[PDB]
């Protein structure tokens, strides 16, 4: 349906012949499409799940809930119950990062080995 | 090594209790996805099934509390699983001095796996004593991260 056409003209356009050649066997950067290629996604997941496991701080909101408790203290009235069921996001991140990491180890092992 | 002291059981207890709804005592896939969905990041239904396959060897499909505690705790903080982490870098390093350049490191971190935004990529640099050229020694970075 769709084709590519080119124009050739003149004589002796490039007389010099110092074209580069390979005189030996050395490693070349590459991705083997059938298998090696499919390890890019798990390796990145394994590395970045591990980083979360270390992390004490992240760009995400930890301290915002503590600032809402300070607004509670400024009001003169006192409530026995205090905040109810405050969602623990930093604890939640700790719970899911280890699961993601353990799964990532299996995915790295089932992308090291492929069909 | 399941705890150093019994204080850590409280951290594990409320981590479980965020997931469990109404005191049925075990975490099912609906409960597991629900907490993440309420926070605002929702894994695929396929990912949730993949996650509760690798965890929970009893193989019933609901996560038990000591199994969850065992998964959370294991051996405490350690230089854990090094061959798996270390060789993962070695598939994709720049050159035979053992490093990854910052521009490629941001591009892989942003577009693969867990998909970072740029500031948290800079935070990875900020925990290592790096000056000038911006070339990351992955083997050393793993030692710093998994220090004990
Ligand atoms: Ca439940
Ligand atoms: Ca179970």
């Amino acid at each position: 349906m769709s084709y590519y056409h080119h124009h050739h003209h003149h004589d002796y356009d490039i007389p010099t012949t110092e074209n580069l050649y390979f005189q030996g066997a050395m490693g070349i950067l590459g991705s083997g499409q059938k298998h090696f290629e499919k390890r890019r996604n798990p390796a990145a997941g394994l590395i970045q799940s591990a980083w979360r496991f270390y992390a004490t701080n992240l760009s995400r909101t930890d301290l915002h809930s503590t600032w809402q408790y300070y607004e509670r203290t400024v009001t003169v009235p006192m409530y026995r119950g205090l905040e109810d069921l405050t969602p623990g996001l930093k604890v939640s991140i700790r719970a899911v990062c280890v699961m993601r990491f353990l799964v990532s180890k299996r995915k790295f092992k089932e992308s090291l080995r492929l069909d | 090594a399941d705890q150093l002291t019994e204080e850590q059981i409280a951290e594990f207890k409320e981590a479980f209790s965020l997931f469990d709804k109404d005191g049925d005592g075990t975490i099912t896939t609906k409960e597991l996805g629900t907490v993440m969905r309420s926070l605002g990041q929702n894994p695929t239904e396929a990912e949730l099934q993949d996650m509760i396959n690798e965890v929970d060897a009893d193989g019933n499909g609901t996560i038990d509390f000591p199994e969850f505690l065992t998964m959370m705790a294991r051996k405490m903080k350690d230089t854990d699983s090094e061959e798996e982490i270390r060789e993962a870098f070695r598939v994709f390093d720049k050159d035979g001095n053992g490093y990854i350049s910052a521009a490629e490191l941001r591009h892989v971190m942003t577009n693969l796996g867990e998909k970072l935004t740029d500031e948290e990529v800079d935070e990875m640099i900020r925990e290592a004593d790096i000056d000038g050229d911006g070339q990351v020694n992955y083997e050393e970075f793993v030692q710093m991260m998994t220090a004990k």
